[PDB]
């Protein structure tokens, strides 16, 4: 934001905003697929209690 | 829904400073125009005139 033109900016900021939103979707994804084992799990647990 | 028409006169060495995210005394201290600008920009020499 501090060494170029609004119009630069835009375009390095899209950049950015692209590669982290992808990681936070990657990470959203494991952990849901990681929950649905710890629910299986769970479920077992209850089972045997 | 409308037209606006903006006329004025200046030096052929400026005409590419009239353009969306442009910079110059022309940019900066004349005449403004918006990022998002949509229309056309007509220049024509008046050197005759």
């Amino acid at each position: 934001l501090s060494r170029l033109d609004p119009p630069e900016a835009e375009v390095q900021i899209d950049r950015l905003i692209t590669g982290r939103l992808q990681s936070l979707q990657t990470y959203v994804t494991q952990q849901l697929i990681r929950a649905a084992e710890i629910r299986a799990s769970a479920n077992l647990a209850a089972t045997k209690m | 829904t409308n037209v606006y028409a903006d006329s004025f006169v200046i030096r052929g060495d400026e005409v590419r400073q009239i353009a969306p995210g442009q910079t110059g005394k022309i940019a900066d201290y004349n005449y403004k125009l918006p990022d998002d600008f949509t229309g056309c920009v007509i220049a024509w020499n008046s050197n005759n005139l």
